[PDB]
RNA sequence: GCGGGGUGGAGCAGUCUGGUAGCUCGUCGGGCUCAUAACCCGAAGGUCGUAGGUUCAAAUCCUGCCCCCGCAAC
RNA sequence: AUAGCGUGAGGAAGGCAGACCCAGGGAACUGAAACAUCUAAGUACCUGGAGGAAGAGAAAGAAAAAUCGAUUUCCUGAGUA
RNA sequence: GAUCCUGAGUACGGCGGAACACGUGAAAUUCCGUCGGAAUCCGGGAGGACCAUCUCCCAAGGCUAAAUACUCCCUAGUGAC
RNA sequence: CGGAAAAAGCGGAGCCGUAGCGAAAGCGAGUCUGAAUAGGGCGCAUAAGUAACAGGUCGUAGACCCGAAACCAGGUGAUCU
RNA sequence: GGUAGCGGAGAAAUUCCAAUCGAACUUGGAGAUAGCUGGUUCUCUCCGAAAUAGCUUUAGGGCUAGCCUCGAGGUAAAGAGUCAUGGAGGUAGAGCACUGUUUGGACUAGGGGCCCUUCUCGGGUUACCGAAUUCAGAUAAACUCCGAAUGCCAUGUACUUA
RNA sequence: UGCUGGAAGGUUAAGAGGAGUGCUUAGCUUCGGCGAAGGUACGAAUUGAAGCCCCAGUAAACGGCGGCCGUAACUAUAACG
RNA sequence: CUGAUAUGGAAUGUUUGUACCGCUUGUACAGGAUAGGUAGGAGCCGAAGAGACGUGUGCGCUAGCAUACGAGGAGGCAAUGGUGGGAUACUACCCUGGCUGUAUGACCAUUCUAACCCGCCACGCUUAGCGCGUGGGGAGACAGUGUCAGGUGGGCAGUUUGACUGGGGCGGUCGCCUCCUAAAGAGUAACGGAGGCGCCCAAAGGUUCCCUCAGAAUGGAUGGAAAUCAUUCGCAGAGUGUAAAGGCACAAGGGAGCUUGACUGCGAGACUGACAAGUCGAGCAGGGACGAAAGUCGGGCUUAGUGAUCCGGUGGUUCCGCAUG
RNA sequence: CUGGUAGUUAUGGCGAGAAGGUCACACCCGUUCCCAUCCCGAACACGGUAGUUAAGCUUCUCUGCGCCAAUGGUAGUUGGGGGCUUCCCCCUGCGAGAGUAGGUCGCUGCCGGG
């Protein structure tokens, strides 16, 4: 169970921090979250 | 040449390797060792650039040729032929640094001799993983142990490694001995001063009430001084430190269910004399023989001798090789095709287990798979853990006749000893292959020998 | 009340790191011997104090009780 | 030959005003509500040199779309940077 | 203005310390000890690491009154002492 | 500077206030945030300060008076022992 | 005559170093510092507390708030008391509708025995116990189907008052 | 644990070394950017003593000098195991 | 104690290193068999001395390869074919080591002597056991001294070594949540009575749709006090990730699908409150998820799951950048 | 009258008993389409009316359970005052819970068919 920055793929800008269990979710999470630079929803993956 | 810094290699939840700083030289000759499941091959891939690290960096110089632990080249050649092909390919590439993951896995004595000579005469950097102690002695001059998630560096051959390791072992035992002794000593004194302190305030029979009442306070201060001595002792105990008991690594032994106990002496396989050939070319001539139940039959040969071919003939039921009924064969391949690379291993083993779930898990525990591993892909496993998977699957199957082409490949010393124990104690019957003279001497009650295109049988060692 | 412990008949491990019953002496049986001992060959004997928990599974991890050896209290 | 020795011509030696200044050397109490970096403090004190003052001083400077023209002391800047 | 001179074991740098309001801090500038160690006029320094450009200036030699500080003392005098 | 240890005159350098907001660039009765023209913060709208005197209090200074045991520095003492 | 205090001398005791020695005397830094104690000088007039919260290497200190005083302000007069009205709230009490504790009775899974037997299988069963279930009756700071008085919040134009 | 001695290896500084990396820019480029020399900031390999790790010894060196079960023709205890 | 460096230089020699000339070295497997690579290559070597024979030496994978020596005197091998990743002759450029020779450059050792030193002698200054000078003798680039650096270091020094507390001390506690105390708003103490926390969950969240538990009575094959099934009773006697309190069945409890609102900017206003902080928040905008729609969604039924600044690190930025860039 | 739809603290319910109806509400019939079930046309969903009032449903009856419910008193209690003080008594005001007399098979409103 670990804290996780989430960076945008179009920007590379770390828009969010959240958590995951590092065993039950062993991969870089991907989630669709708003990027305020672009002012649209965008796919963010873990760093 | 190669620089490694701040390297964290994390696999899932656990931390696989953690390295502040390392550096490899020209003319280097390194072994890198550790039990199965610790991160040797992963570290290697991360150097080679096949894999990325969660942190830190590697920085290479020149060309690097990477021989892999597991041959993906599904092809029509022997295991040793494939292994030596990959090896000579890496060397033909003319590298500066040469990476290698268990190169002596399927090789024999002559191939190992030629390899260690060629890599002696090799000039340049090289890194090796192998459990062949003699091979490491012949080759390497630095040794890196992946123990406790860190790299412990050692110099000289594996000989000198064992030496320095035994020094560290004894040194730690001595430290823990001293530490426990001092703690008992001071904690004893602490009980002593507790007894005193309790007595300081209980007057003797010889005293009077009025007379005793006059020194209550000064005796309270004596008591206080005692308690202060106690706290000082506790501080000294803190200053001793949290010296850790040394690690006694737990042995491996395999726990086998009582499948079937058919009579020792029953003919399990009658094989009549027959010349064999696979592409038309003759491999050898079988001179006829029989194999009885309880026989721990070794099968011996050079590279490309006919061994794996012969085992395939057995399991395909050539009529020249009549296994009797009620035999219950169970096969292990040199190239581990017996697993399903799609399934998790609980699936892969709970499908093929005729046995109870509890028993399935007991055998996995006896192979020392943790709870974390059950849902890993077969794609996701060590070269040794895959072997353990197929053998654990083979033991859950109800078999009375194991047949095992080179199980000694990616196993450590603990698992090889546990397998030796297994084959040596096994109630049923077993027919194995191994180029380890040590293992085959320790285990072989009976011998099948291929030499000069002549197969033979001997009830000797 | 505070520490150790409770595992075949005795002494000891193994526990910390769940799947693994071990070392020495002894016992029973058969041999050697006129007979006993020693020696040689085999075998038995422990559900790990106990009652409950957790776990797929406990000597092993958690809890309560009951016993023994020390130290205190009395 | 120098050392050394002797003679002659000069010169110094020491003191203070318990003040002011230049250098050498240089504390701790205290404060930080302990305390060690730090402070107190280059203070007290020792010593040496002085002079009526000393020290500094005639740019290898200060500055900036504009230049000023050796040092020193005071007002401000400023309790700012 | 052919040529020549213009403060060398310094100027700087490393190490160790100190003074600059500036506690090594990005630490310019100045000084001490010890190691090293320049160009010298198409040259050299500074402008708060440093580089280029621009600007200002010529170090490693010396002198220098006045404005400033103090009062054991002398003279005449003062005090919501 | 002037002058009686005066009083005027001179001296406007500087200080405070008059405009705030913002880390800053910067914008300015607005400004910062923010994509925003939104809302909100701070301001303005909703305009009185300044110089000097006195009183209260606060700070730096011994700071209300007396009082440690102790620390440091320079010296004096072996006529007792 | 020599050894002098970051020191010396010690047949060694913390002994001695000018009636001073777990580190002399004197002078200076020095008006050390003292959250500690003591003391702090004339008069009347008006008002008049607190010994609480919270934080604190904090507990006999301090800081902010609460409480006092002085001054100036501002009004959709906001304060206080009672009356009426409306509300939150689960105390006292009471009660057993849950949870626990419990008394007596009915009745029993099951355990112990005498046994009939007997592969002790199943019976004769025992008041020797007995989980629970059920009827009546008790009990409760951490139980409640219920539930006041008071106190609190407010509203009002009521009626006084500051 | 100290003391002595050893001398193969591991760890180990300052200093020596200076692979290289950033910054800068004469040019190259279109903007972005690329960039020789020199200067500059930082610097890896390698080298690098004692000590420590290590091995012997040493107790009129610091220091330390144990438990459980059973066993005699019996009652106890245990020469014995 | 130790090392580097200055004072502080002259040789010789070992052992490594570096570069160059030469000479030998090159065997996985399969393959005629000892195949290093790249390329040329079809012819190439040689009576001015070939193949093969005999001997020794060296290597070594112990197969054989090279090297010289006696006789002899012309013949050999490759191409071709196959083997194989790759071809065989020979040619050159390489690479990998090994040896000789040179040339450079480190470490260490031995010697020398002129620096330095001599608390050795003789002489002199000189009536001097100081000092200095002169001549010998001795040590000698060591010592000593300075600068720098590591180690050891109570020999000496400056300081630290908690508070609550029915005295202090021991024991316990110190921060957050929940009940009782707590006297029916709130708050309310004690070394007052009970328990928990320092997490977890990628679904245990969001939405849309669907349904409802515990336990008992029987009926039933393994199967039993009690697994699963049918009927009936049943306001919750269950569950609510986890302590307890409150609350929840017109769900907040259970399934399924789709998803990521576990979003960005903020926020009239309130709660609480010494401050610091903590709490709730309709609604506005942006851009989305679910759903036909209404509408809900700024994590979880609620309440714990956490720690200031200072200092560092990472990423980003139409900010600054000590004369200008 | 009946089918929906509401509000009202269950006097509104639970249970029992009785009468009626393809006008509606239903049960029922089928799965041919939509769509459906950890299986199942039971449910949902669709298409129909052959049989029925058995049940749901409408109406009616009841006091068995439940719910409500006073009056009087008792408790406790604000304020005041007494004592003999584990506690208690008195004056005034308020005032239960329990239990009882008694009430209850709902009460109001809208729309559409008939
Ligand atoms: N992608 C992955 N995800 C999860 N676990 C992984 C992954 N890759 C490897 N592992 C696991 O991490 C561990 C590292 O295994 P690794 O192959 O590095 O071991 P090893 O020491 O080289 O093994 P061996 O001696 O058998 O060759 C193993 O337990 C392996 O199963
Ligand atoms: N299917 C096949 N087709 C052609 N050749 C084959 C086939 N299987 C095996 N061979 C050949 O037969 C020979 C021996 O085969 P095999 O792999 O069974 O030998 P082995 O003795 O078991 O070797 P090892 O232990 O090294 O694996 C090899 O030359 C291999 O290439
Ligand atoms: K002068
Ligand atoms: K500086
Ligand atoms: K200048
Ligand atoms: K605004
Ligand atoms: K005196
Ligand atoms: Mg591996
Ligand atoms: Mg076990
Ligand atoms: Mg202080
Ligand atoms: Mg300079
Ligand atoms: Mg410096
Ligand atoms: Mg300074
Ligand atoms: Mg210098
Ligand atoms: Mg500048
Ligand atoms: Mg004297
Ligand atoms: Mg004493
Ligand atoms: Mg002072
Ligand atoms: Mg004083
Ligand atoms: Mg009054
Ligand atoms: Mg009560
Ligand atoms: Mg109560
Ligand atoms: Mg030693
Ligand atoms: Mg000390
Ligand atoms: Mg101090
Ligand atoms: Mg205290
Ligand atoms: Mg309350
Ligand atoms: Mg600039």
């Amino acid at each position: 169970r670990v804290n996780i920055t989430l960076e945008c793929t179009e920007c590379g800008d770390r828009n969010y921090i959240t958590t995951k269990n590092k065993r039950e979710n062993p991969e870089r999470i991907e989630l669709k979250k708003y990027c305020p630079r672009l002012r649209r929803v965008t796919l963010h993956r873990e760093t | 040449t190669i620089e490694i810094n701040q390297l964290k290699i994390e696999v899932a939840d656990r931390v696989l390797v953690e390295i502040p700083h390392l550096l490899v030289s020209k003319k280097a000759r390194i072994g890198i060792i550790g039990q199965n499941g610790l991160g040797k091959t992963t570290l290697m891939e991360v150097i080679a650039g096949a894999k990325e690290a969660t942190s830190g960096t590697v920085t290479t110089q020149g060309k690097l040729a990477y021989i892999k632990q597991l041959s993906t080249d599904t092809s029509t050649k022997s295991g040793g032929e494939k292994t030596r092909k990959a090896t000579q390919h890496a060397m033909r590439q003319n590298p500066s640094v040469l990476l290698a993951d268990q190169p002596t896995s399927n090789l024999d004595v002559e191939s190992v001799k030629h390899l260690e000579r060629q890599w002696s005469d090799f000039h340049g950097a090289l890194i090796i993983i192998s459990h062949d102690r003699a091979f490491l002695d012949a080759l390497c001059t630095e040794i890196w142990e992946i123990k406790n998630q860190k790299i412990h560096v050692y110099k000289g051959n594996y000989h000198a490694y064992l030496e320095q390791k035994q020094q560290q072992e004894n040194q730690a035992e001595l430290a823990y001995k001293e530490f426990k002794n001092k703690k008992k000593q001071l904690q004893a004194s602490q009980t002593h001063h507790e007894i005193e302190a309790g007595r300081i305030v209980k007057p003797g029979k010889r005293l009077n009430n009025k007379e005793a009442s006059a020194f209550k306070a000064g005796k309270g201060t004596q008591q206080k001084k005692q308690h202060s001595t106690i706290k000082a002792l506790e501080k000294r105990i803190e200053r001793l430190g949290n010296v850790e008991k040394p690690h006694t690594t737990k042995p491996i032994k395999i726990i086998t269910p009582d499948n079937r106990v058919i009579k020792k002496g029953n003919t399990i396989l009658s094989a009549k004399e027959t010349a064999y050939e696979i592409a038309g070319r003759k491999l050898f001539e079988t001179k006829a023989f029989s194999i009885k139940a309880g026989d721990k039959v070794a099968l011996i040969g050079e590279n490309a001798s006919g061994k794996t071919t012969f085992l395939k003939e057995i399991i395909q039921e050539n009529p020249n090789l009549l296994c009797n009924p009620q035999a219950k064969i169970a096969y292990f391949d040199q190239e581990l095709n017996g697993l399903n690379q799609t399934k998790s291993l609980l699936e892969n083993i709970s499908e093929i287990s005729v046995q109870t779930k509890q028993v399935n898990r007991e055998v996995l525990g006896s192979m020392h798979f943790k709870e974390s591993d059950l849902h890993k892909e077969v794609r996701m496993l060590s070269g040794g853990e895959r072997v353990k998977l197929l053998l654990s699957m083979l033991l859950l199957s109800d078999a009375n006749f194991l047949i095992l082409d080179q199980p000694t490949n990616y196993l450590d010393i603990y698992a090889m000893e546990a397998l030796e124990t297994l084959i040596k104690q096994f109630a049923g019957t077993v027919l194995f292959v191994s180029h380890d003279r040590t293992f085959v001497n320790h285990v072989a009650e009976q011998l099948l020998v291929i030499e000069n295109n002549e197969m033979n049988f001997h009830r000797m060692t």
